């Protein structure tokens, strides 16, 4: 039952120590979370998709799936459905800003963004930058763009210096072929055949950096539960410094996240 | 095309939600969502409104409101 990726990140040894993410407010900035799922405890939320007003309806599936990864990692964590994406899994950068902004306003400890776009935004930078300056651990998926020669394939927001950009590793520590590369790549987490919660009281495997991202937003919630006095700055440095070191930072970042080593 | 984010100057220029809104509508823009923390707003702008707004003393940036997807 307990997803494999939970183990890979060394989540089980932190849990035993007694740290489960108790008192941590986690924003899932996505397509919403399905309210019908008996295995998903939503603490609240808000919608920013002009046509899809309920954060609690996921017409996509991605946000429900993401949400289940957060809560598998950090079971005692407080989950919030911040709906920024519609039915097709796309939203406007403004809609993403409005989501960040509610998370700042709502005194969110951890932001997950299992999304991005190819193109930069000064406004998208200002919103992430402010969440970071406010003391929020900002976590984002690195993108699914592979290798494009010498170029960074890292989407925005993960491309920003303020955000923790998360690539995907499989079960064997191998970088997923789809996994966006570059200097902006911070850490690897499980992103290949991830079993999580899906809409309509379902379970199922998804692959993507959006599956690696929640494992790191869940890891930040676990550190924050052991070290309530640690800043976002300390949470990030410990995560980047205590990794299972893989190859080249351009492909792997710092390596695989080790939550047990990171928690201190 | 039509969806843009207007970045404001504050001690170079603009402060109020009512000033922010007038700075847009003055150049034929249609203000969408005025940001709480970010000194910017989402706006509906034609090609004229983008070039007029790019030259306004109150404007820092005019950028397209890009599309993001779930990874
Ligand atoms: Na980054």
């Amino acid at each position: 039952s307990v997803p494999y990726g939970v183990s890979q990140i060394k989540a089980p040894a932190l849990h035993s120590q007694g740290y489960t993410g108790s008192n941590v407010k986690v924003a899932v900035i996505n397509s919403g979370i399905d309210s019908s799922h008996p295995d998903l405890n939503v603490a609240g939320g808000a919608s920013f998709v002009p046509s899809e007003t309920n954060p609690f309806q996921d017409n996509n599936s991605h946000g429900t799936h993401v949400a289940g990864t957060v809560l598998a990692v950090a079971p005692s964590a407080s989950l919030y459905a911040v709906k920024v994406l519609g039915a097709d899994g796309s939203g406007q950068y403004s809609w993403i800003i409005n989501g960040i902004e509610w998370a700042i306003a709502n005194n969110m400890d951890v932001i997950n963004m299992s999304l991005g776009g190819p193109s930069g935004s000064a406004a998208l930078k200002a919103a992430v930058d402010k969440a970071v300056a406010s003391g929020v651990v900002v976590v984002a998926a690195a993108g699914n763009e592979g290798t494009s020669g010498s170029s960074s394939t890292v989407g925005y927001p993960g491309k920003y210096p303020s955000v923790i950009a998360v690539g995907a590793v499989d079960s064997s520590n191998q970088r997923a072929s789809f996994s966006s590369v570059g200097p902006e790549l911070d850490v690897m987490a499980p992103g290949v055949s991830i079993v999580s919660t899906l809409p309509g009281n379902k379970y199922g495997a998804k692959s993507g950096t959006a599956m690696a991202s929640p494992h790191v937003a869940g890891a930040a919630a676990l550190i924050l539960s052991k070290h309530p006095n640690w800043t976002n700055t300390q949470v990030r440095s410990s995560l980047e410094n205590t990794t299972t070191k893989l190859g080249d930072s351009f492909y792997y970042g710092k390596g695989l996240i080790n939550v047990q080593a990171a928690a201190q | 095309e039509k969806k843009y984010i207007v970045g404001f100057k504050q001690t170079m220029s603009t402060m109020s939600a009512a000033k922010k809104k007038d700075v847009i509508s003055e150049k034929g823009g249609k203000v969408q969502k005025q940001f709480k923390y970010v000194d910017a707003a989402s706006a509906t702008l034609n090609e004229k409104a983008v070039k007029e707004l790019k030259k306004d003393p109150s404007v820092a940036y005019v950028e397209e409101d890009h599309v993001a997807h779930a990874y």
